[PDB]
């Protein structure tokens, strides 16, 4: 099975330099774009870095851009993360993520456990979620809804729409990786819908698994930024 | 340009794709297929064992690494379809190698003895469009077989052509020789041969030279030189 | 003195008629390989570039010679201005150190493939072809440049504007040194390439590994001709330039004249044989009947 | 001889076959012209469709 | 004795029956499509070139959605195409360099390829570890692989070199019915859009007709004189064409038991390789040998157009389910895709 552990955390002062390693296994780690995403104790979700496969395509989110680099050994099967200077607005738990890119595939599939350290915006997407808590009953009905600043219709006739659920205590997994569609492992009560701009998530018979929170992505621009957080609460 | 995140991720893709598929087929230019054709009754199985040894259904191949460079066969004798159908998958093969039993002159069904269709096979075979580029080996196994056995049987009998030695062990094989060489229409393909016994250290060093005379006369032919 | 009168006129005399032979034939010759080369054949190969490299470079000669022809056929007189002489002479030496450059480039590919074939098998590719013949291009460019810079055109003293190929006896020690040096570096080095490749692969030809193999008679009568033939023009071509820069120098005495006019002489035959060589080679090539000459008939028909 | 064997499975399967009902070719040959005609106006192979509707302009 | 009186009744069975349908051929296609104008000539120019193969290819096959391609070569590599980005969507290796058929399924999730190995190895696109790998060996072939056909994600039919017929299941690994009968070799398969039945050419130029549930065969079609190795369904489900080595096509129907028209003509000589029908199936594509393609109409049996592509054999004509592309590649390891 896909395993992504990682290890290299603990406390530190700031100013200081933490290596971060995450152990890939049960899967093709040269064949898959690993990924960066942090969730920060106050926040959601939000990417660091990405490596594409055999370090061909090496990018940075501009919060972390130059202060942060991502390299990976491929014949050592783990990916590596190291970080020039840490401040408080890097103090998070990161999570290594998983990525291949093709024609019907699924972008972030697993996401690693994470570990936890402490210390002691131009021309981006923005997803509006002006909701962030939404308490329902088991077996109702459940609509979420997301927007962008810029329309994600692309010329191909498709929208690059990605939907993720995070459980309590755990890390996320993918639930929607495109307009209409559903994920692997999903069940088929999800229906995402919209019309450009506009997206929104049907959710029928709701069980008590669903309290996790949910995160809403866009993907026509390259810098990747969560949403707000649906914390669906019983 | 145009391209969206994930188009251009797919590009990049597909251009890891083409750069180990070039690799790969850079890998693969130091490899030549040999065409390993031959009946059920000429010891195939026990002559790769002997090759095996001296360098230390469906189809088999049978790679072997000598002064870096990768040779392999392919075991079509399985096959019993009509072999028009997929003898064009071998067309762009090196040479061709063929094993004929030295004591299957006499052996026979149809009245007719296993030389017999031999003969007909090699005539079928290189007639065929797909081997105009490619040379020709012929091993001949069961060496010592053949010695004890002519002392009891004739090419006489059989073939109304061998007159001389009837009895001396060692010119028969030459006229059989002969005669299969006859078979090489006007078109003039070089016919490599080799007399190999059951238990040999030669095996593999007469096919590792007919392989690079192959290849030589490729290259004299791709570099006008004829 | 000098002796600037030359009583030899039968070099002026005969030397265009060669030149104008050499310009058909090759003109007929380069046409025909390069229709071949640019529409019947979709598969190349190294040595496919490389013979198509020197088929272009005898074709730039070819259309180089007319002028030449004309230059040669009256008198000693360029009716062109001196950027016409200079392209001209320039053009003709760069050409001529391609074709020779081409030839040891085919040389070596086929020593590599003849005498380590199995070896070779897959060490040579498409670009490693490419990228070795824009080299080759490139250093015989910036090679015959400094030629360019001290070729020009000088007043002579029959009123007849001269094409002088190589130096209007201003900068005469510096050219000759110069081009000694160039000439060294560049023919000495590719003739010893030559003649050790021709040599080992007529020694690995003769050598036949199985008794089964075909006779190689013809392959090397071949060789040892086209090897003949480029030994016997360029080394003399080459030498006895050599000899006519010296006496530029040390030479062309009142006392003695006669030696100067018959090496003047020998030299201009020279200069026929090397035409007339580089001519025959692209065409003794192609005309071996391996893959091309078939070929061709098949395209004809 | 199990040449009985295939003879007999070869009747079989031709005695099967003939029991088959064969309606008239011109009424297939009529029915099939139809469904061509009625599937023509929708093939782009047929009627060339135009740059904007053809994902392949590009 | 009774093995003479067998194979004489089968020779007077086999006469009564062409006597029968020569009895119902009232009237060929020819006296009644003179009332309809003829398409004329058309052309179709190469919208998309996939260049990514290293040897010879020989099969090839489209998806439902008409943007996934899958190729099989001599290289012992089986990639994925994308017909519209031009890009290799997988490359899985193959533990056997020799194939000589490839099938996608409908649903995309599963991609087999056959040949001289014996085996239709079974390879998993989705899968959960990201690099695509065996699933599946259908061993069990005393053949080579000719042919492979999806009509399930966990059925499949498919040929050999033992003149015979099998569906396979992917989950159990064993074959469930053989299709017995064919005298010659089979080389071609084409499955009706009804799934129900499907129909196969060996070569001994004969068409047997075969179903699915039943595993027996129900209809046999003599037409041609060579052996066939090209067959297609027509779009109706109720009629289907063969390509042989003699340069033509016949539309064989399923209600009629004879062909309707021949497609040749005296201007070609080689073999046909591979035939394809159109969405609508008025126009009728075929391989052949010249280093060429033909496009002949079903209704006039003309030459409607001329598809000038590759240099060298095609042995991968192929249509899409909607219509929109034709994908056409060859032996010198290109794939022309036509509009
Ligand atoms: C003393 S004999 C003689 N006679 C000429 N007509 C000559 N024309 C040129 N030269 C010399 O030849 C060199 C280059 O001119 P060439 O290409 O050999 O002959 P042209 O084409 O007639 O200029 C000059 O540096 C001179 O040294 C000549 N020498």
């Amino acid at each position: 099975d896909v395993q992504l552990v990682e290890s290299g955390g603990g406390l530190v002062q700031p100013g200081g330099s933490r290596k971060l390693s995450c152990s890939a296994s049960g899967f093709a780690f040269s064949s898959f774009g690993m990924h960066w995403v942090r969730q920060a104790p106050e926040k959601g979700l939000e990417w660091v870095a990405y490596i594409s496969s055999g370090s061909g395509t090496i990018y940075y989110a501009d919060t972390v851009k130059g202060r942060f680099t991502i390299s990976r050994d491929d014949p050592k099967n783990t990916l590596f993360l190291q970080m020039t200077s840490l401040r408080s607005e890097d103090t998070a738990m990161y999570y290594c993520v998983r990525s291949i890119y093709y024609y019907g595939s699924s972008p972030f599939d697993f996401w690693g456990q994470g570990t936890t350290l402490t210390v002691s915006g131009g021309s981006d997407i923005v997803m509006t979620q002006a909701t962030s808590s939404v308490p329902v009953t088991p077996g109702e009905s459940v609509s979420i809804s997301c927007r962008s600043s810029k329309s994600l219709l692309h010329s191909n006739g498709n929208t690059y729409l990605y939907w993720f659920l995070q459980r309590p205590g755990q890390s996320p997994q993918l639930l929607i990786y495109r307009m209409s569609n559903l994920a692997s492992g999903v069940p088929d009560r999800f229906s995402g819908s919209g019309s450009g701009t506009a997206f929104t998530l049907t959710i029928s018979r709701l069980e008590a698994e669903d309290v996790g929170v949910y995160y809403c992505m866009q993907h026509l621009e390259y810098p990747l930024t969560f949403g707000a957080g649906t914390k669906l609460e019983l | 340009c145009t391209l969206s995140a994930e188009d251009k991720a797919a590009v990049e893709r597909s251009k890891m794709i083409d750069r180990n598929l070039r690799r790969d087929k850079r890998d693969a230019r130091r490899e030549l297929k040999l065409l390993l054709l031959g009946t059920g009754e000429s010891g195939k199985s026990t002559f790769i064992k002997q090759m095996r040894i001296i360098h230390g259904t469906g189809i088999i191949e049978y790679p072997f690494d000598l002064e870096n460079i990768i040779f392999r066969m392919v075991d079509v004798g399985g096959q019993r379809s009509e072999r028009r159908k997929w003898i064009h998958c071998f067309e762009n093969v090196t040479s061709i190698m063929f094993l004929v039993a030295l004591s299957e002159y006499d052996q026979v069904s149809d009245n007719e003895n296993r030389m017999e269709e031999s003969k007909a096979l090699f005539r079928t075979i290189i007639t065929y469009p797909w081997f105009q580029n490619s040379s020709v080996i012929l091993f001949l196994n069961k060496k010592d077989l053949l010695e004890d056995k002519i002392l009891y049987s004739h090419l006489v009998d059989y073939f109304p052509e061998f007159d001389g030695p009837q009895r001396d062990a060692q010119a028969a094989r030459e006229f059989i020789l002969k005669m299969f060489v006859d078979l090489n229409p006007d078109s003039d393909k070089i016919i490599y041969s080799h007399f190999t016994c059951a238990t040999d250290t030669e095996n593999i060093r007469f096919v590792f030279a007919a392989v690079k005379d192959t290849i030589l006369q490729l290259n004299l032919k791709e570099y006008n030189l004829v | 003195f000098k002796c600037a009168l030359t009583k030899t006129g039968f070099q002026f005399y005969y030397l265009p008629a060669v030149y104008i032979l050499v310009f058909i034939i090759g003109f007929l010759g380069n046409s025909v390989a390069i229709w071949m080369f640019v529409f019947h054949m979709k598969p190349w190969s190294g040595i496919s570039v490389y013979m198509f490299n020197l088929a272009l470079a005898d074709f730039l000669y070819v259309l180089t010679l007319p002028a030449l022809i004309f230059y040669y056929f009256n008198k000693t007189d360029w009716i062109f201005g001196d950027a016409m002489c200079k392209l001209q002479r320039f053009i003709f030496h760069v050409n001529l150190y391609g074709s020779i450059l081409f030839l040891t480039c085919i040389s070596a590919h086929r020593y590599s493939g003849v005498v380590y074939p199995l070896k070779s098998l897959g060490r040579l590719k498409k670009k490693n072809a490419i990228c070795i013949s824009v080299l080759v291009w490139l250093i015989v460019v910036v090679a015959i440049s400094p030629i360019l810079f001290y070729s020009g055109t000088g007043v002579r003293k029959n009123k007849t504007i001269t094409c002088y190929d190589t130096t209007s006896d201003e900068y005469l020690r510096s050219y000759f040194i110069y081009s000694m040096c160039t000439t060294v570096a560049m023919f000495c080095v590719p003739l010893v390439l030559i003649l050790g490749c021709y040599g080992l692969i007529v020694r690995a030809l003769i050598y036949k590994d199985l008794d089964n193999s075909p006779l190689r008679r013809k392959s090397i009568y071949l060789v040892i001709i086209v090897l003949t033939v480029f030994a016997v023009s360029y080394i003399p071509f080459h030498v006895m330039k050599t000899m006519n820069l010296r006496a530029r120098l040390d030479f062309q005495t009142p006392a003695m004249c006669a030696f100067n006019d018959r090496v003047y002489a020998t030299y201009q035959v020279t200069r026929g044989l090397a035409s007339l060589n580089s001519c025959v080679d692209p065409i003794l090539y192609f005309l071996a009947g391996d893959t091309f000459r078939r070929r061709l008939s098949r395209a004809t028909r | 001889t199990a040449s009985i064997a295939q003879a007999r499975k070869l009747v079989e399967q031709l005695k099967m076959e003939a029991n088959i009902d064969r309606i008239k070719v011109s009424k297939a040959a009529a029915d099939l012209m139809a469904y061509c005609e009625a599937h023509a106006k929708e093939d782009p192979l047929l009627t060339p469709v135009p740059a904007s509707e053809n994902p392949f302009r590009e | 004795s009774e093995l003479d009186q067998l194979r004489q009744e089968a020779e007077q069975l086999k006469n009564q029956i062409r006597d029968a349908r020569k009895a119902c051929a009232d009237a060929t296609l020819s006296q009644i499509t003179n009332n309809i104008d003829p398409v004329g000539r058309i052309q179709m120019r190469t919208r998309r070139t996939l260049r990514g193969h290293l040897a010879k290819i020989y099969a090839m096959h489209w998806g439902t959605d008409s943007r996934l391609l899958v190729s099989a070569s001599q290289d012992g590599k089986l990639i994925i195409w994308d017909s519209y980005t031009t890009n290799k969507v997988h490359a899985i290796p193959l533990r056997s360099s020799w194939v000589m058929t490839c099938a996608y399924a409908p649903s995309g999730n599963y991609v087999a390829c056959g040949g001289l190995d014996n085996i239709c190895s079974i390879y998993n696109l989705k899968t959960r570890e990201g690099n695509v790998r065996v699933s599946r060996e259908l061993a069990g072939h005393t053949g080579y692989l000719s042919c492979c056909r999806f009509l399930d994600d966990n059925q499949i039919v498919t040929s050999s070199g033992d003149t015979t017929c099998a569906l396979w299941d992917i989950e159990t690994g064993q074959q469930t019915t053989t299709f017995t009968g064919h005298t010659g070799d089979v080389m071609s398969l084409s499955l009706a859009p009804d799934t129900r039945l499907f129909v196969s050419g060996a070569c001994d130029a004969s068409a047997k007709l075969w179903d699915v549930r039943e595993g027996m065969c129900r209809q046999t079609f003599t037409g041609h004189e060579s052996d066939i190795n090209a067959i297609c369904f027509f779009p109706n489900g109720n009629a289907f064409a063969t390509g042989s080595d003699d340069a033509t096509c016949r539309l064989f129907d399923l209600r009629a038991d004879q062909e309707l028209m021949t497609y040749s003509h005296d201007n070609i000589i080689c073999g046909i390789t591979s035939v394809s029908f159109s969405k609508s199936g008025r126009l009728l594509l075929a391989g052949y040998d010249d280093f060429n393609c033909n496009v002949w109409d079903a209704l006039k049996a003309d030459r409607a157009g001329v598809l000038a592509g590759h240099d060298n054999r095609v042995s991968c004509l192929g249509v899409t389910d909607d219509g929109m592309a034709v994908a056409t590649g060859s032996w010198d390891s290109f794939l022309k895709i036509w509009n």
